[PDB]
């Protein structure tokens, strides 16, 4: 037999071997995530640890067939997918100790509490006091509170665990012939194989800087507008011409500016586009929500969902009695199982994360034919690209008002379409040099180009030079306030939502010329458009098994992320800002601090 | 003396692709209605003669092979299909003259607990003939070194397992299936007003 026939029987054996045992951890994880008790949680990590073994056994296994023999590219991406050694190149004593402190920055990440001085039976943690306080509180002492609470409390116990995190990390990966973690973490991007599609792992970081260079103009503009309209929020805190105050931007981070919108609404006597209302004296519920995007869905040449999934999916809160996690998710258990968890409440912000997760589950139910090892995301953008294209038709108010929960004579003017996409920039291109500063920190910290002993020195001098941010209260190297952001402090890599809402507004740009569409692109809605439908399926059903370039260019026609379909979607707000900022101070100097 | 079609459809037991059961059945009256006048099925696909027609023809004898396969597998019991299950387990003739069945069993052919009785047979060399039946449960030898009965490297067990669960997929849930063959002697048996 051929090195090449036996890895393929091995690999269809491992196939109808996995199917069945991931099915099942699947289960007992959907048990625990939608009815929390010990019987479930003990069941969980029972079926986990057994699904751990069985692929630690066929990595070891599939390491026995000589790659360097394989003619075949489908079958080298399954080898290699297997083959990874991945933690396991550790002694049992690292490992062991590597995931104690995963779970242990986990666990002080999701119970940490801060606690009033003022009165020091009030405490809250993370969600949903803090979030409240961030989101909704106007007052700079109260807010300056929450943020170097959160930070002096979690962050300080994180600190320690975080360096030996970094340096069993780097340990694991270098064992496993990478330069660091961020090289693994950035291997998620590589082909290697495919002549004219290939993608080396520092090709990643060469676009993800040339890419932020293009869209510099358009995030100093938005800067510039929203540091005025803070300045009067805030005055005498705010220069017109330093960055902006950590915690005065919305959330506990600055990762979104989206709750800034009432104090930087450009044309506050237009009515906002807020369905809220009218979902709930139309008696709505999380039944007619995810209805309706299932229409909307099958609208464009998709199939239904399930019966399976309106019969197993958890689509509200069960109550007292029963407690979940109510975390979004969309859940591709296999066996053609296919569900949603999420608490849905009547809100517009609901309806278009339902849009969202039912893409999701729309990708999942698209690439089920393929093989076990490449049901999966072309890259780990494609979800949510896909995800926020949906959910992109679903917020367009021609969308709204055909659906029947905007009123028909709502006036389009040309100051609702600013306020709707400052409304949008506030959270989109508010968040690109954000990702790209945690993603850049995040690449040098394990690549050893930051010190420890000035990780927030360094961590702050990008924030302020970066992202504009400045923070209110100077840290020392006791801080770690990277590690105070979930994704940071949960080992999850972040350039994801960078090179996910490239590719989505590369997306959106391809399906709407698609639909026909004519006018400005963030009027595009591509219901009803089967021609759309079938352009991105044609991508959907692939999964893994192309290469994301050969992916990305079969449905935008490029091999590579572009910024120009963000670009011309913010057009019009970035000639309105470039005229609004004409005697404001674009740019900032990193060098002005709120403290002296 | 009518032909007991019921004892193979209404069975109790069916038996896996692997292990396919073959009934003959000879000289009687056969009623088809029984079977066309009803939306139980959810294939009924016939090939080489009319559908509806057979009532008022005559057959030697008639075939009634019977398994259990995965809902997304059926598409493979046709003439000239070529995945696992119609490669390893269950092939028909190019010429076949007859009608395929198959009604979905979820209710009694899965559990909770997850039903790993029904089996389909994975691996072996060369395909089989068509109306062939292997039960060998010998060690498939993959790579060039013997096996000696022992599971291992490059040396699998030959058979796979079903998991049918109720939370299944409708591609993943088991559906019963009833091939009726029809054989045609220079002899004379079957016919049934
Ligand atoms: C690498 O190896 C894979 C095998 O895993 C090759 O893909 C396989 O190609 C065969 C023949 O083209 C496919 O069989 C086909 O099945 C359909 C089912 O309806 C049938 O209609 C066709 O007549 C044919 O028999 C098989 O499905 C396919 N497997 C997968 C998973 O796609 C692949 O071509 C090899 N790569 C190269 C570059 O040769
Ligand atoms: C494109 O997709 C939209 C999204 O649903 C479809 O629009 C809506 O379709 C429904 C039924 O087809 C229309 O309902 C009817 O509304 C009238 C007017 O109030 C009412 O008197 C009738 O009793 C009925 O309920 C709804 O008006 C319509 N909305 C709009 C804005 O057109 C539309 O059908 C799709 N177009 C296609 C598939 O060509
Ligand atoms: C397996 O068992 C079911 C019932 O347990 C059988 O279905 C039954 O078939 C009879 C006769 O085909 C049906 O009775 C009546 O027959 C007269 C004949 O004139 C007809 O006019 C009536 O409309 C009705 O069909 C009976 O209703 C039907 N019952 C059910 C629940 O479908 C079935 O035939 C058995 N399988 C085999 C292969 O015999
Ligand atoms: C939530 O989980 C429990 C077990 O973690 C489920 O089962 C309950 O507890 C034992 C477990 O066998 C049974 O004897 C009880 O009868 C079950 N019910 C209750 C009320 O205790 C329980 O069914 C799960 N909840 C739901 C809605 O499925
Ligand atoms: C998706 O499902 C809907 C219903 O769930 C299907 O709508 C059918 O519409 C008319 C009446 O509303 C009838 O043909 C049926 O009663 C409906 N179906 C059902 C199951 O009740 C719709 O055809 C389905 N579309 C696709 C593509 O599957
Ligand atoms: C995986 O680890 C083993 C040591 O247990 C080593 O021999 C093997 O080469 C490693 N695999 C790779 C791809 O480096
Ligand atoms: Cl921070
Ligand atoms: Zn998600």
């Amino acid at each position: 037999s051929t090195i090449e026939e036996q890895a393929k029987t091995f690999l269809d054996k491992f196939n109808h071997e996995a199917e069945d045992l991931f099915y099942q951890s699947s289960l007992a994880s959907w048990n625990y995530n939608t009815n929390i008790t010990e019987e479930n949680v003990q069941n969980m990590n029972n079926a986990g640890d057994k699904w751990s073994a069985f692929l630690k056994e066929q990595s070891t296994l599939a390491q026995m067939y000589p790659l360097q023999e394989i003619q075949n590219l489908t079958v080298k991406l399954q080898l290699q997918a297997l083959q990874q050694n991945g933690s396991s190149v550790l002694s049992e004593d690292k490992s062991k100790r590597l995931n104690t402190i995963l779970n242990t920055m986990s666990t002080i990440y999701s119970t940490g509490k801060v606690c009033n001085p003022d009165n020091p039976q009030e405490c809250l943690l993370l969600e949903p006091g803090l979030n409240e306080i961030m989101a909704n509180s106007l007052d700079y002492n109260e807010r300056l509170w929450a943020w170097e609470s959160w930070r002096s409390e979690v962050g300080k116990q994180l600190r320690p665990l975080y360096e030996e995190y970094v340096v069993l990390k780097n340990e694991m990966a270098r064992a496993n012939h990478y330069e660091d973690y961020g090289d693994y973490w950035r291997g998620d991007y590589e082909v290697n194989g495919v002549d004219g599609y290939d993608y080396s792992r520092g090709q990643l970081i060469e676009d993800v800087e040339h890419t932020f260079e293009e869209i510099k103009p358009l995030y100093e503009h938005l800067h510039a507008y929203v540091r005025a309209k803070l300045m009067n929020a805030y005055p005498s805190y705010i220069s017109p011409i330093g960055c902006l105050p950590a915690h005065l931007l919305g959330d506990m981070w600055g990762r979104f500016w989206t709750n800034l919108y009432s104090l930087t609404v450009p044309f506050g006597q237009k009515p906002n586009i807020d369905v809220t209302d009218a979902m709930v004296d139309q008696a709505w519920d999380a039944q007619r929500i995810f209805k309706e995007a299932e229409k909307f869905f099958v609208s464009v040449g998709l199939p239904n969902m399930t019966q399976g999934f309106w019969e197993n999916s958890m689509l509200t809160d069960p109550g007292n009695v029963q407690k979940a996690v109510c975390h979004p998710t969309a859940w591709d258990l296999g066996k053609g199982d296919f569900r949603i968890l999420m608490c849905t409440k009547v809100t517009m912000d609901d309806f278009l994360t339902a849009h969202h997760e039912m893409g999701h589950i729309q990708y999942d139910m698209a690439y089920a034919a393929q093989p076990f090892l490449l049901r999966n995301g072309a890259n780990e953008g494609f979800h949510e690209a896909v995800g926020e294209i949906m959910s992109l038709s679903a917020a367009t108010p021609k969308h709204l008002k055909s659906i029947g929960l905007l009123s028909p004579d709502f006036q389009e003017d040309n100051e609702t379409e600013i306020n709707f996409l400052l409304k949008q920039a506030l959270t989109i291109v508010g968040t690109l040099p954000f990702t790209y500063m945690l993603e850049k920190w995040r690449w040098m910290v394990f690549k050893g180009e930051i010190p420890k002993d000035q990780w927030m020195k360094k961590w702050w001098e990008m924030k302020r030079e970066i992202v504009g941010v400045v923070e209110p209260v100077p840290h020392d190297e006791t801080y770690c306030d990277p590690a105070s952001l979930f994704h940071v402090s949960n080992d999850y890599s972040f350039i994801r939502y960078y090179t996910r809402t490239l590719y989505q507004f590369q997306f959106q740009e391809a399906l709407c010329q698609a639909a026909k569409h004519e006018g400005p692109l963030h009027k595009c809605d591509i219901s009803n458009s089967t021609e759309a439908g079938q352009k991105l399926f044609n991508m959907l059903r692939l999964g893994k098994s192309e290469p994301w370039t050969l992916a990305l260019e079969n449905v935008v026609g490029a091999k590579n992320m572009n910024v120009r379909p963000l670009l011309n979607y913010f057009e019009p707000l970035f000639t309105w800002l470039k005229d609004q900022n004409k005697n404001s101070f674009v740019g900032w100097s990193t060098d002005w601090s709120p403290y002296a | 003396n009518l032909c007991p079609f019921g004892e193979v459809f209404n069975a109790t037991k069916f038996p896996s692709v692997y292990a396919w059961e073959r009934k003959k059945i000879s000289n009687c009256v056969a009623d088809y209605s029984v079977l066309y006048n009803s939306t139980f099925f959810s294939t009924f696909k016939c090939y080489g003669v009319s559908a509806t027609k057979l009532n008022d023809l005559c057959f030697s004898n008639v075939y009634a092979d019977s398994f259990v396969v995965k809902g997304d597998d059926v598409r493979q019991i046709a003439p000239g299909q070529t995945g696992v299950i119609a490669d390893y387990n269950y092939k028909l003739p190019d010429d076949f003259m007859g009608c395929v069945l198959a009604w979905n069993t979820r209710n009694i052919d899965a559990t909770s607990t997850g039903n790993y009785n029904y089996k389909y047979r994975l691996f072996r060399k060369s395909n089989l003939k068509p109306f062939e039946r292997d039960i060998s449960t010998e060690i498939y030898q993959a790579g060039s070194t013997p096996c000696n009965g022992v599971e291992g490297f490059n040396c699998y067990f030959p058979l796979q397992s079903y998991g049918f669960q109720p939370t299944n997929g409708v591609g993943y849930q088991p559906y019963r299936v009833v091939v009726l063959s029809f054989e045609l002697l220079n002899a004379p048996t079957v016919c049934g007003p």
